[PDB]
C-alpha cells in the first residue's frame, strides 16, 4: 500500500 | 530504516519505469529553464553539477558557478557536489535525504530516486 501510494503521487 | 524505494528495487521493478519517467518531467520542468535536459536519472545527476543547479532553479535563483565545480575533476569534487546540493536542500526547509552523497556519485539509482522524490513532495506546484 505505501508503495501504491508513491506511485499514485508520482502520477498526479 | 526501509521505505517504499526498497519494496520497489526488491520486489516491483515493473513499477521502476513509471518512477523514472515521472521523475524525469519533474527534473526536465526545471532544468529546461537553463537549456539542460535529463534522459537518464542515474549517470546524469553523479556529477553534482545538474543537482546543485536544481537546487537553485526550485528557489528560483542561479547557483554561483564558483560555490561548485561546473567540471568535477575526481570522485572527492563530485562528492562536494552532491553534499553542497544537500546543504541546499536543509536550507530549504526540506528534511535531510535518507542517501549518502558517495551512493549518488556511485550510480546508486534507489538513492538518486528518494533525493530527487523528496524534491518532488514539497516542490510539487512550482512552475
Amino acid at each position: 500500500d505505501d508503495l501504491d501510494a508513491l506511485l499514485a503521487d508520482l502520477e498526479s | 530504516e526501509r521505505d517504499a524505494f526498497d519494496t520497489l528495487f526488491d520486489h516491483a521493478p515493473d513499477k521502476l519505469s513509471v518512477v523514472k519517467k515521472s521523475l524525469i518531467t519533474f527534473v526536465n520542468k526545471h532544468l529546461n529553464k537553463l537549456n539542460l535536459e535529463v534522459t537518464e536519472l542515474e549517470t546524469q545527476f553523479a556529477d553534482g553539477v545538474y543537482l546543485v543547479l536544481l537546487m537553485g532553479l526550485l528557489e528560483d535563483y542561479f547557483v554561483p558557478l564558483h560555490h561548485f565545480y561546473l567540471t568535477p575533476e575526481s570522485f572527492d569534487q563530485k562528492v562536494h557536489n552532491v553534499s553542497f546540493a544537500f546543504e541546499l536542500m536543509l536550507d530549504g526547509g526540506l528534511k535531510k535525504p535518507k542517501a549518502r552523497p558517495e551512493d549518488v556519485v556511485n550510480l546508486d539509482l534507489k538513492s538518486t530516486l528518494r533525493v530527487l522524490y523528496n524534491l518532488f513532495t514539497k516542490y510539487k506546484n512550482v512552475e
